[PDB]
This record gives C-alpha cells, structure tokens and sequence, in this order.
C-alpha cells in the first residue's frame, strides 16, 4: 500500500518515524518529494551478509547496499541532511564471524576471525567521500535493538542535528 | 519471439522513415517562414500571500475566475487575483500531494498523493466545508496525476505505468490499460473527450482513446522523462516536456517531429510546458530561479521574468489566456 | 511470446492507420493554427483600464 | 459585503497561521535501508 | 595628561581588536559570537574609550548636551549588545528539547533589531 507514518510522541518529543512504503518506481520522483526531512535513518543488515538473494550471481547485497548508500550520500537534495547508521546484528553477526573467516567483504581482507576490526573496517569504508561529511555529521551506532528501540541514541543524534541546523543559517559556524 | 521483434521494428523503421520523406515539407514549410511578435508580453496583476509551503502542481482548468493549488502541509489553497484571500481552508489527510484538479462547476475538487489514493473534494457544500472525500485505490504505484472533464468519468495515472478510468458512482475500477516500460507523469484533459496523453522514457507522448481504448499515436526520441503535457488551444496537438530541456511542437495528425529550440543558454532541464493561445508564447520553467518565455512563432525568447528566488515547479495558462498561474517552492504565487 | 505477440499486435495496427493519417496534413497545420492566434496577443496588453485584475 | 470577505480573510490566515509552527514543531523523519532490513525489528 | 594617554591606548586597542576580527572571520570562535552584536559591543567600547574627549574639554550649550546623554548611552550599548547574544544562546539551546523548530526573531539582522531597540529605549 502507501507509506506509512508512525507518530510517538516519546522521549518528549513528537517522534515521526516515515517508510519507503514499497513504491518501486522511479528513485527520484519520491526523494525529491521528501525534501524538508530534518535526519534520515539508513538500516543495513550485519548478521545476513552471507544472503546473495540480491542478485542471482552478479552481485550480493553488500554491493546493493553500497550502491544505495553512495547514492544518497551524492545526491544534491540530501548533501546537508544528517544520517544515522542502524542495524539489526546483536549476537546472530558475532555467532556467525565464528564460522565465517569474513573475507566476502573485502577480498584483501587484513584482519583476525573476530569482527571488531570487521566493523571498524566497514564503518571506516562507508564514508567513501568527505565532502559531505563536513557539511552533515554522520551518526553511527552499533548493537542496536535496545530496549526502547535505543532512544539515548536517537534522542542525542536529533538534538545535535536539530541544534547544528539551528546554529548554521544564523551566522554562529 | 526474436523473429516477431525483429519484423516489428523493421516495420517500425519503414514507418518512421515514410513518416519523415511525407513530413520533410511540411518542416521546410514551417521552418522557412516566421511570424512578427512582441517585445516582453507582460502585464503584472496582484501579488499572493499567506502561504508557508511547497508547491507541485496546479489546474487552471474552469472557466470561473479562481485559481486552485496545493501545498505539503495538509491544506489545499482556493484563491482569488483580486481579492488574494480563500474562500475556505479544507485539510488534507495525505501527507504529500501531488495532484491539483478543478471542476468547471466549481463543484469538485480532486487530490491525491503518495498514498495511492485518490481523493475526490466537494467545494459547493451547504456547511461550507467537506467533512470528509471518498477514498480510491486499486494501485501499486505513486499517484502522479489526474483529471477529469465531468462528475461521471475520471482518469488518473500512477507509478506502476498503468491510466485507471473510473466512474463517480461505480468508484471502481472500470477501465485499466497496460504499460510501457516508463512511468506515466502527467495527462492532459482533451477539448472533446477524445483521447488523454502518458509521457514517459522511450514512450514520448503517448495517445490512448477514452472510448475505443486502442493505442494509435506514439512517438519516440526523448530519451529523457517527459514532465508536463497539455494539449494546444486550438486542438489536435501535443507538447513536448522531456527533462533534457527539449522544446518542439508535436501534432496529432502529422506523427512526426518538428523544429526544435536547443540552445547553449542554459544548462538545466525543465519542469513544465505551456502555451498561451496557439503557441503565440511558450511558458517553461526551469531549474534555477530565473525564468524564459519563447515565441514558436517568432521562433525567439519572447521575454524573460523569474518572479522567485528558489526553482518553479507549478504553470498553468487560462484557455482563453486571461492569466497564468506559477509557482516555486517558496511559498509564492505569482500572476504573470 | 504472448506478451510479445501483443506489442507487435499494438504496432502493426498502429501503422495501418498511420500510413493513411497524414490526409493533406499540411492543409491542417497551415489552416488551423491561425484561428485563434490574433485575439488573444492583442486582447491580453491592457492599459490597466479593463483589466480585471488591481 | 466587501467587509465580510476581509474579516473571513483575516481567520483563514488565523488558522493557516495556526497549523504553520505547530506541524513545524513535529520533527520528521525518514527510514530507508534494503529490502526487509529489519524494518519490524526495530521497536515502533 | 593621564586620561588622555590611557583614552588613546584603549582606543589604539579596540581598533586592534576590531582590524584582527574584520579580517579573522574564518576560525569558528570568532564566528561564534555573532559577527554582528561583536561589533555592535566593539562600537559602544569606542563610544565608552572617546568620550572623555567631550568630558574634558570647554563648556557650551553642544559639549553639555553631547555629555549628558552619551554617558548612558555609551554603556547602554554595550549592556544590549551584552543582552541579546547571551538571550539568543540560551534561547536556541533551549528551545531545540521541545518544538523542534527555527526559534523566531533570531538572525544576523534581527538581533541587531533587537539591540537597536534596546539602544532606542535609552536614548527615548
């Protein structure tokens, strides 16, 4: 169906949480109709990278995923907004790395069979351009699914983006 | 099969050059011989305020003397030039819309957005006011546009490329059409009834009947999306709104292209397309705030306004050319 | 195949009647523009005297 | 009757002017990931 | 002797001071303080620093009058320009918790509105 909204007004603040709402159509004609979004929250899946369901055999989801994260980092609607790095690996991620040697990632993998330095690595890579890194801060948190869906996290995240954007078009940076 | 395509195309070959060996006099014929125009064409009428939003799109299409807009915040606008005030202030359930219509009996009003639903407004109520519009769907895609020349048929589009035809008192879907590869943007109300228009990639204005429903009209050569269409004052033609800031005159019956109006003036696209009376001037947006007007007829600019500070995205022209409405996304509108 | 077989279906018959649509179309394109094309420029550039607008 | 169009002018910006700061208020945002990339597992 | 020399000093250092942020307006701290109420602050000091001219000098109907009000006015201007960054700060640090939203009449320009204003009331 459509999108849909989910308003909560926790963490004293009027939450509203907007989805993709499955629209597969053309990419632009519904991003450029979100433009306004004070932060935007992009969740890539840790525990399945061993799922090739992306692609038959051209690619894997990690390629989609850094396909789509490259996009919006260029966009020139999104170069100032915020973005926030979510995932759903609590332990499923760590109970894999101890089978997996975590070399489908990166083919020159320099790392031991733990998955620190394989999310240190990662983390590292996202940002594979800085220019947009000056202009908006990128959050990143890990082992997400707390309790109350991490709200120190997210309520931290929206008052230093909502306080940057305060200070930035009054001449303050 | 391959076979099959491969007759279809060398098929559509033969056509497309028989279309341009019977068309080549007519383009010499057009391209040889221009008419005198003015110098800036313009006339200022009011200015509008009272708005905080974004605009989209609207519909100039009654014969009253108001204009009709909406805006992402959740209220729809219904001004006037002269008294540049609301007759009322109806909200809006979807969160974004993208669709303004208007009845010519000032009786109707349609909107809709990004949740595949089609809302039918009532502007003549005995409050004053709509409580509440009737809900549509029947669609995986976004809502892109609609319109409608009566109370008793309507025609919509959406993202997932198909026009839906529907009926005020069925409220179901009545008339459903495959199609192309591309998603449909935006129709245009024919003077008669006769047909509507899909502009899409590799699907440049596309014609289907509203009665026999068969595809008979469809032209290729805008690679690029085409965003605005509207059907010219006199009738029996197209327009061209391809994001690749390509302007050229399209008739029903010649099924061919004509002179195009590329130049290295600017480097952007366009947003929409539209014309005075009879093409005397073509009125289209543009990505930055400055704004062009051209003469097809004078083949040349026939003026220049901007008017805003921030990209249009909304034109509309009276069909009697009495006034033209525009739009950007800073809470403007101007009549031009 | 089937689907196919339609688009092709879709394009044959569209030729048929495009073949004969043209009909003196240059008749049409230099006889029916012109009807409407002298009251409007001379009708919109008034000196704010019957204007409806301000 | 021109009096009654500018006082109903002067309540329409009233109540426009209403839900202008008010929908601003609302801080919104937007979730955007892969396909079924925990959409339900976060809590919402 | 003393008055005069130690007015020249500090005029020598206010007009230091104003040179060095009028041409360092590229370090964020400087920035931080507003660009506008500094110098508005930077202004009232050279009022403060150069009035002593007119406090020593010969009586007459303009040295009295220009003495009478400048000696409020002179602080009054520093005292606004004081009031309204501070107001401003805390202002938009505490209205980001609840409303998200752009606090009102805060700008480069309406807050020189502002001090203006409070400049006017004093003056009035």
């Amino acid at each position: 169906t459509g999108i849909v909204e989910t308003h909560f007004t926790f963490k004293d603040l009027h939450f509203k949480m907007f989805d993709v709402g499955a629209q597969r159509s053309e990419r632009k004609k519904w991003i450029h109709c979100f433009e306004g979004v004070t932060a935007i929250i992009f969740c890539v899946a840790l525990s399945d990278y061993d799922l090739v369901l992306a692609e038959d055999e051209e690619m894997n989801r990690m390629h989609a995923s850094m396909k789509l994260f490259d996009s919006i980092c260029n966009n020139k609607w999104f170069t100032d907004t915020s973005i926030i790095l979510f995932l759903n690996k609590k332990d499923l991620f760590e109970e894999k790395i101890k089978k997996s040697p975590l070399t489908i990632c990166y083919p020159e993998y320099a790392g031991s069979n733990t998955y620190e330095e394989a999310a240190a690595y990662i983390q590292c890579q996202f940002e594979d351009l800085n220019k947009r890194k000056d202009t908006k801060e990128i959050y990143t948190h890990f082992t997400c699914s707390t309790d109350t869906k991490n709200v120190q996290f997210v309520f931290d995240a929206v008052t230093d983006v909502i306080i940057k954007n305060n200070l930035k078009d009054c001449g303050l940076f | 099969l391959d076979q099959l395509r491969q007759e279809a195309e060398q098929l559509k070959n033969q056509i497309r050059d028989a279309r341009k060996a019977c068309a080549d006099a007519t383009l010499s014929q057009i391209t040889n011989n221009i008419d005198p125009v003015g110098r800036i064409q313009m006339r200022t009428r009011r200015t509008l305020r009272g708005h905080l939003a974004k605009i989209y799109a609207m519909h100039w299409g009654t014969d009253s003397r108001l204009l009709v807009s909406a805006s992402q915040d959740g209220k729809l606008i219904i001004w006037d030039s002269y008294t540049t005030n609301k007759v009322h202030a109806i909200p809006l359930r979807s969160s974004w819309v993208m669709t303004c219509a208007y009845a010519p009996s000032g009786n109707y009003v349609a909107c809709g957005g990004l949740d595949n639903i089609c809302s039918i407004y009532n502007l003549k109520t005995r409050e004053g006011n709509v409580r509440v519009s009737r809900e549509l769907a029947g669609h995986t895609g976004y809502l892109s546009c609609c319109r409608f020349l009566d109370d008793n048929q309507i025609v919509t589009s959406s993202g997932d490329t198909t026009c839906a035809l529907w009926d005020i008192e069925t409220g179901q879907q009545t008339t459903t059409f495959t199609g192309h590869t591309g998603d449909v943007m935006s129709l245009s109300l024919a003077p008669d009834t006769r047909l509507f228009v899909s502009g899409a990639c590799d699907a440049s204005a596309k014609l289907w009947d509203v009665r026999e429903g068969m595809c008979r009209q469809t032209f290729t050569g805008h690679e690029s999306d085409i965003n605005a269409i509207c059907f010219f004052p006199n009738g029996n033609a197209f327009a061209t709104g391809s994001d690749d800031a390509t302007c050229r005159l399209f008739d029903l019956r010649a099924d061919q292209e004509l002179m195009t109006y590329s130049h290295d003036n600017i480097i952007c696209g366009i947003t929409s397309v539209s014309f005075s009376k009879s093409g005397r001037l073509l009125l289209a947006g543009y990505d930055d705030f400055n704004c062009n007007v051209w003469d097809a007829l004078k083949a040349d600019r026939a003026g220049v306004l901007a008017g805003h500070d921030n990209r249009v995205s909304c034109l509309g022209v009276t069909d009697d050319g009495m006034a033209v409405a525009t739009g950007s996304w800073d809470s403007f509108l101007k009549i031009w | 195949i089937a689907q196919a077989r339609k688009l092709v279906e879709q394009l044959k018959m569209e030729a048929n009647i495009d073949r004969i649509k043209v009909s003196k179309a240059a008749a049409d394109l230099m006889a029916y523009c012109e009807a409407h094309a002298k009251e409007d420029p001379l009708l919109t550039p008034v000196p704010a005297s019957e204007n409806p607008f301000r | 009757e021109d009096k009654a169009a500018v006082e109903r002018s002067k309540m329409i910006d009233r109540n426009l002017r209403e839900d202008g700061e008010k929908a601003a208020r609302e801080v919104k945002l937007l979730l955007l990931g892969a396909g079924e990339s925990g959409k339900n597992t976060i809590v919402k | 002797v003393g008055p005069v020399t130690i007015a020249c000093l500090g005029a020598l250092a206010t007009l230091f001071v104003l040179g060095v942020f009028v041409r360092h307006n590229a370090t964020p701290v400087v920035k931080a303080s507003g660009r506008e109420l500094c110098y508005i602050l930077l202004g009232g000091v050279f009022l403060c620093y150069c009035m002593t001219f007119i406090f020593i000098a010969k009586p007459s109907t303009a040295v009295c009058t220009l003495r009478r009000l400048g000696l409020g006015t002179a602080f009054s201007v520093c005292y606004s320009a004081l009031l309204t960054k501070t107001n401003r700060i805390a202002r938009i640090f505490g209205g980001a918790r609840e409303g998200a939203q752009r606090p009102r009449f805060i700008s480069p320009a309406s807050q020189v509105a502002i001090c203006l204003a409070l400049i006017s009331g004093q003056l009035l």
